């Protein structure tokens, strides 16, 4: 054990578990020669990038998952998502950091997973023969997140079974609580908007179901702590 | 500081009866003047659960033979000591060409000579004498049998074609020399029942040592 | 195993090469290649599929297809009972996880698929 | 931890307990100038000398204790029944291990020890006149093992109070598991019949009795995982 500190932000956390860095690759910056080098894109370094702590999501028997999107789950958040909204372009990394906090009386496992342009693809009416595009709420649930509904097929219409050839972390109960991830930026250009479009998605889901018995705490609180890395934002309104 | 006393060999020597054999003149008891006594250690009382401690042993053994009458009188009759080593032939009666035969070592002496003295070996064609035997030799009513562990026969008897004109009584005394042990084992803690096996009375199942009233009380 | 982590026994997870019959029991199991898992030690154990190659050619209904016949065998056995303390469920579930290694190798590309372009 | 193999078995234990050599020495082989340098006899190598792991025996609080015979207990199993049966001589040691899986709140206590030529004395009738002599599936058990039935004089008329005069090592829930002892070719011959004679036998008999609360466990998986140490065999048939 050791608490770490970024400005005013300090979470207690353990000595440092096996990372995950996401595709070897750590989130840098960009250079010079780029596409604006007239705009010089400022990087914010004073509280812009610090520990965000999210509403700590409760865990049960049946829990089905949960996703959130980025960088949707800050551009409503603080002083990032102040940066965020009032400018042109954005290009960033995260440090993702999921916890439990629960007995060794409690089992459970959690597969904690990133993933690239996370689309969304609602049941489709049911039959299959209703074209209804997902709503806002479900492609950009801020950071409350949102639960699965098909998890087995990710709400996407993809094998689960299969989410472990994206970086991923596990989270056993029986030999851990906490499990980290290093994402770079990730997309098919240098920069781009930042509320319209979510360069990837964090999914947390319940593997092997959250069992206990009577007695016991019945949830377990996930918290979710996260913060930017090299991250870059260029163009004011 | 010194702890000689404790050793095997001092543990173990002094000879001790292990044999005793009547040549009544009117008798049901060894009716033609003559008798066969193989060879058992365990004639000594005390010896089956000292010897049993261990699993395997080795030794010889300096027996003495001490005769005379009843009243523990003296008289002028020869006498006749035969040893069978195992694998010869014990006499079957009191005029068995087993008595002449000369791989069978035969020692006279007179009453009045004082007792005859003689070391046997360590006969056992195993390397050692061994108490235990988990096996069979090649349910069954041969199980325990470590046959290899005969040493031997005597056969006594008063010298002559007649028999003889008294009372004789002979006692085998034996002092075990040259001791040697391997495995040690529980001191056998229950009633022995029978000379072969560690059969002991399922029923009177003893505690190891005496008891008391609660285990507060001294 | 993703039990609770109050929770200990063993079990035996056996291979039984291609051709070889699904060992009858525990014990003719506990003969052949096997580990036994003392998910009280390790939460995890890996096991290593020595071989299969799907490479024999069989012309059965009219369609020929290149099948194994290599069908290893892998058996899990409860080498002991679940035991778990007060307090604890009584009933834990394992994951499998699998990949092969780097000698793996493919040959001779077959697009197929049950899930095409629709209308 | 880490997990040790011999062959085809792999068993997974303790990094390495306090393991008891019985009586100091290593079970070594037989050299060349002995009572049968005309038929070399063979060492099992490959398969022979793997680890066997012995259908886990349960314990109870009624449990009085268990004895296997040697080389009893393998005569029937695998490649080294095979040997021990279709060959005229015999001489081995073994590395045996015994195992309990039972949680922090379980207790007791076993005592496992090996015995020379342990010669089992039955009852005798009761009252002590029937020479009855124990049947075979008392004198030789097979890989079941056998419950001995006068755990205090150890089903042979001597006090098991005593028993740790023999190499043993103790298995106390709340301080260990695992209990191992490496045994050397014992018996008053370089060689012997491995069907006719037990040269041992081994023994684990629960001195503190086992207990828990209700609702815990009530039996202790003992695994007996053992494996023969420079054994070798002689006259095939």
């Amino acid at each position: 054990v050791a608490q770490l500190t970024i400005g005013n932000s300090t979470i207690t956390t353990q000595e440092a578990a096996n990372i995950i860095v996401g595709y070897g690759e750590w989130p840098s910056y960009c250079s010079d020669s780029d596409a604006t080098a007239v705009d010089k894109p400022t990087r914010p370094d004073v509280s812009v990038n610090r520990f965000y702590t999210l509403d700590t999501k409760l865990w049960e028997k049946s829990s089905k998952g949960w996703y959130w999107k980025f960088p949707d789950v800050l551009t409503e958040t603080g002083v990032f998502g102040q940066n965020a909204q009032f400018h042109y372009l954005y290009r960033s990394g995260f440090c993702i950091h999921v916890q439990c906090n629960a007995s060794k009386f409690h089992q459970g496992a959690l597969l904690v997973a990133v993933l690239p342009e996370y689309v969304i693809g609602t049941v489709a009416g049911g039959t299959g023969t209703e074209d209804t595009h997902p709503p806002y709420k479900q492609t950009q649930p801020g950071a409350d997140g949102f639960e699965l509904q098909h998890p087995y097929v990710l709400d996407a219409g993809i094998p689960i079974s299969q989410l472990t050839v994206c970086p991923h972390q596990w989270i056993n109960l029986r030999t851990n609580n906490c499990a980290t991830i290093i994402v770079p930026y990730i997309n098919a250009l240098p920069f781009d908007s930042a509320l319209n479009h979510c360069n990837f998605g964090l999914l947390v889901v319940p593997i092997s179901p959250l069992d206990y018995d009577q007695g016991a705490t019945p949830v377990i609180p996930i918290t979710i702590t996260l913060a930017p890395m090299c991250s870059e934002f260029a163009g004011l309104r | 500081h010194s702890t000689a006393e404790t050793t095997l060999d001092s543990f173990f020597s002094r000879a001790g009866l292990v044999g005793e054999i009547d040549l009544p003149l009117k008798g049901t008891t060894n009716p033609n003047g003559y008798a066969n006594w193989d060879i058992d250690i365990t004639g000594y009382a005390q010896m089956r659960r000292k010897v049993e401690l261990f699993t395997y042993m080795r030794f010889d053994a300096e027996f003495t033979f001490v005769a005379c009458t009843p009243t523990g009188e003296v008289v002028p009759q020869l006498l006749q000591y035969m040893f069978v080593p195992p694998g010869a032939p014990k006499p079957d009666s009191r005029e068995s060409l087993a008595w002449q035969t000369a791989t069978n070592p035969s020692v006279f002496v007179k009453l009045s000579d004082p007792p005859a003295q003689v070391s046997v070996p360590f006969m056992s064609p195993a390397s050692a004498y061994q108490w235990f035997y988990d096996g069979y030799p090649t349910k069954d009513l041969e199980y325990g049998a470590m046959p290899n562990n005969m040493m031997g026969t005597f056969s006594v008897r008063t010298v002559g074609t007649s028999k003889s004109k008294y009372p004789l009584v002979v006692r085998i005394y034996m002092r075990m020399k040259h001791v040697r042990a391997w495995i040690p084992r529980p001191m056998r803690n229950q009633n022995y029942l029978f000379k072969a096996n560690p059969n002991y009375a399922g029923n009177s199942i003893k505690p190891t040592g005496a008891s008391r009233t609660a285990i507060t009380t001294l | 195993f993703t039990g609770s982590f109050m929770a200990t026994g063993k079990m035996l997870i056996a291979y039984t090469p291609p051709g070889g019959p699904l060992p009858k029991d525990r014990a003719t199991a506990m003969l052949g290649t096997h580990v036994i898992w003392d998910f009280g030690l390790q939460s995890s154990v890996t096991l290593v599929i020595p071989w299969i190659s799907n490479t024999h050619y069989r012309a059965h209904a009219r369609d020929g297809v290149f099948d194994y016949y290599t069908t290893g065998l892998v058996s899990i056995w409860y080498q002991t009972n679940y035991v778990v303390p007060i307090g604890a469920p009584n009933t834990a579930y394992i994951i499998a996880l699998a990949a092969a290694q780097k000698n793996f190798t493919m040959k001779l590309c077959k697009d197929a698929s049950d899930i095409l372009q629709t209308g």
